[PDB]
């Protein structure tokens, strides 16, 4: 993605101040509820019933946090996503077989999510900011489908 | 606006959203146009600056209308009828541009009432969105 | 299936498929199988190979399920509801793959229609099978 | 895109058959009767208000011709798609600001008008082929955004 420096600035600050676990565990609980058929990838996580079962589900939490590593990850080589997602975008094609447009969806429930933690830090040019991101990761996880 | 758990939730959210519908409208319109350039084609009659007038103003319409919206969830497509033929029919809003928006005012909304932004609340306003969202379309349909 | 013009369109259509509606329910889903892998996902019961038994039969079904429904344009919530249960709340289909299937529907209809499959009637066909996808899919909203 | 040695040729002897400006033509007013919204882009060809008049008219079939021209270059350069739309990218993107959704869109239209003009010729396996062509050309115009 295509970022000026003062925008890479902004975004890696923020990043600074992002817990993975936190973040990534209410990020993907969300996902589970407002989308409610990307349930059916997770059917091993055991009881997704209602909101309150999913925000409180270890598996839950666990993967979550890994997503956002992978996240972070693509924040700190933003020259290079289409590398850094290269092994993961096969999984997801060849083994999972999970519609490219979910993940479109997933990266704009993390921004709702980073609106929600950190208020109005989180400014309409920041915000901007990472929508590219977003769909930079979007783009880069599609690439092998 | 759906089914009536997602009505009373919805009900619920906007009462505490209040007199700030308007302001949080503007606010929305604002991180939609710099997240989103694209839809900036549809206003070039705007001044679309930071603290712009012209988007204030806009801002409270919309609000306004969304608030309708609350009060008439049994009859969305009656109350919201002057604006399905205005968005369809005369504008030609590309249907994209409604999920964008509708990010938006969800992004928006959480920065404003982090507490009350539950994931049950959320997934009831995604829904009233989404249905606001296929009438102001529905002459496409 | 919508506006007058619109029902009026999609039966006449319809009338012209007539007792071919199975036959061009089971080309789809080969079609879709075929330019959308992604979709086998859902049939790990089935044998997917050209002129198979068990895709043969599920098109039967979905072609009936289809004249079902235009017979019933003015109530398809109410037609369709056991569908709708079915779709989203037991097998959790992703919204996205109604598209890819009416895609394939309307591929299969100008395969075999080419002379019935006008500009006005594809575009009365579309909202149809989108009215069509938005009800299978309403338990998500 | 990533087709194997058959499968190229049987889209190439297909492309053989096509008649630019009557599929072109067709293509084109079909996306602007079938999704109305698409005609906001066209005002300047006049007389967009029922099919009859979009499927008649001249610059509607002067400009469909151009796009099936477009195509067919892409259809001969599949190794390479981004750098044969590189320019057309950056025009529908940075002067004409069309969402990306609308080349996914006008890619099925144009597979719909196939469909039509060859009827059991084109076989479930070929569509299968140009679904994969219509991806990639979707892609490489969304590339610039
Ligand atoms: C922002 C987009 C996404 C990122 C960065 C991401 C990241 C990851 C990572 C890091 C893993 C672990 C892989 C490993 O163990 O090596 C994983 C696995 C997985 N992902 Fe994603 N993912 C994304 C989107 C999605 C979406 C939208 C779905 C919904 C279908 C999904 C479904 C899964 C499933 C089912 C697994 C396997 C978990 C298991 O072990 O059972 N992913 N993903
Ligand atoms: C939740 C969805 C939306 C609602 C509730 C809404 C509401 C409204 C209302 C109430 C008006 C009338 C203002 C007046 O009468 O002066 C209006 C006008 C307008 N809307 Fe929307 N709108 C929505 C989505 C959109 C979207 C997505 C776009 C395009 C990106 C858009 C573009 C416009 C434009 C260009 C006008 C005319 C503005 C002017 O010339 O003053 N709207 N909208
Ligand atoms: C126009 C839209 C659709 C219609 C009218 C339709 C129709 C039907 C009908 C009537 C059945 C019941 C068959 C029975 O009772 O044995 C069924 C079952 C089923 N459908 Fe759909 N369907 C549609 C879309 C889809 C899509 C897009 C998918 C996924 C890609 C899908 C996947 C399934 C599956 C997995 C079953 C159960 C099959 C079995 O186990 O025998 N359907 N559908
Ligand atoms: C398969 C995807 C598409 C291809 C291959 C394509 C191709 C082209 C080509 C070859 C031109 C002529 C550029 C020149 O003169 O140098 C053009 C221009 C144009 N395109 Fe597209 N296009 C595609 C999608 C779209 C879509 C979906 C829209 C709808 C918004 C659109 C709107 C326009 C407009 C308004 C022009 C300018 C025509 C004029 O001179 O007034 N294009 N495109």
């Amino acid at each position: 993605v295509q970022l000026s420096g003062e925008e890479k600035a902004a975004v890696l600050a923020l990043w600074d101040k992002v817990n993975e676990e936190e973040v990534g565990g209410e990020a993907l609980g969300r996902l589970l509820v407002v989308y409610p058929w990307t349930q059916r990838f997770f059917d091993s996580f055991g009881d997704l019933s209602n909101p309150g079962a999913v925000m409180g589900n270890p598996k839950v939490k666990a993967h979550g946090k890994k997503v956002l590593h992978s996240f972070g990850e693509g924040v700190h080589h933003l020259d290079n996503l289409k590398g850094t997602f290269a092994a993961l975008s096969e999984l997801h094609c060849d083994k999972l077989h999970v519609d490219p447009e979910n993940f479109r969806l997933l990266g704009n429930v993390l921004v709702v999510v980073l609106a929600r933690h950190f208020g109005k830090d989180f400014t309409p040019e920041l915000q901007a900011s990472y929508q590219k991101v977003v769909a930079g990761v979007a783009n880069a996880l599609a690439h092998k489908y | 606006v759906l089914s009536a758990a997602d009505k009373t939730n919805v009900k619920a959210a906007w009462s505490k959203v209040g007199g700030h519908a308007g302001e949080y409208g503007a606010e929305a319109l604002e991180r939609m146009f710099l997240g989103f350039p694209t839809t900036k084609t549809y206003f070039p009659h705007f001044d679309l600056s930071h603290g712009s007038a012209q988007v204030k103003a806009h801002g409270k319409k919309v609000g306004d209308a969304l608030t309708l919206a609350v009060g008439h969830l049994d009859d969305l497509p009656g109350a919201l009828s002057d604006l399905s033929n205005l968005h369809a029919h005369k504008l030609r809003v590309d249907p994209v541009n409604f999920k964008l928006l509708s990010h938006c005012l969800l992004s928006t909304l959480a920065v404003h009432l982090p507490n009350d932004f539950t994931p049950a609340v959320h997934a009831s306003l995604d829904k009233f969105l989404s249905s606001v969202s296929t009438v102001l379309t529905s002459k496409y349909r």
